[PDB]
């Protein structure tokens, strides 16, 4: 029985810490899309001051 | 632009699967370090006991 | 043997949880900075666009 | 153009990555598959050896 209860709570635990590191990893390429943008528009932004 | 908004949504789509994807296979990853400590412990445990 | 396992091992998956969350929590945070450094940055690049 | 140029970059290098990770996790569960295949075959056995 509290083996049963053991699954119960390992499989659903696991489930939410998949969601969470699925977030992580997703989150991370909106940052890193965001980041970039942001450091190439300074980028032309300065060229085209430049010009 | 629209050839590289198709890409760009494409790709987006497909990094986000791949998120959702290495996230459940980390889960189960975890999943069998867990089968493998537990069940060696019966093994092992076992060549003990029936020794 | 296996309540301390198990126990144990509810205690490193919801450890996995609760930093997992302040990771999520910090990638929101640091999302949404970066996107407002975008964001002001496109503004002053349509201002000198139109300059 | 610019813009939707450097995204789909950084995006397809990241896919790329996010390729080599998946890499890694079948290679990870390939090890662990056959682990578990040789001591599925200790506890099976032994416990014929126990009877």
């Amino acid at each position: 029985a509290h083996q049963a209860d053991s699954g119960r709570t390992i499989r659903g635990l696991e489930s939410q810490v998949e969601a969470n590191r699925a977030e992580i990893s997703a989150l991370q390429t909106r940052l890193e899309t965001a980041t970039g943008r942001a450091d190439k528009l300074e980028e032309m932004n300065g060229q085209i001051s430049a010009r | 632009n629209a050839l590289l908004g198709e890409e760009a949504a494409t790709l987006k789509k497909r990094v986000d699967q791949a998120g959702l994807d290495l996230a459940r296979l980390s889960r189960i990853e975890t999943d069998l370090e867990a089968q493998l400590a537990a069940e060696r412990a019966r093994v092992q445990a076992v060549e003990n006991a029936l020794a």
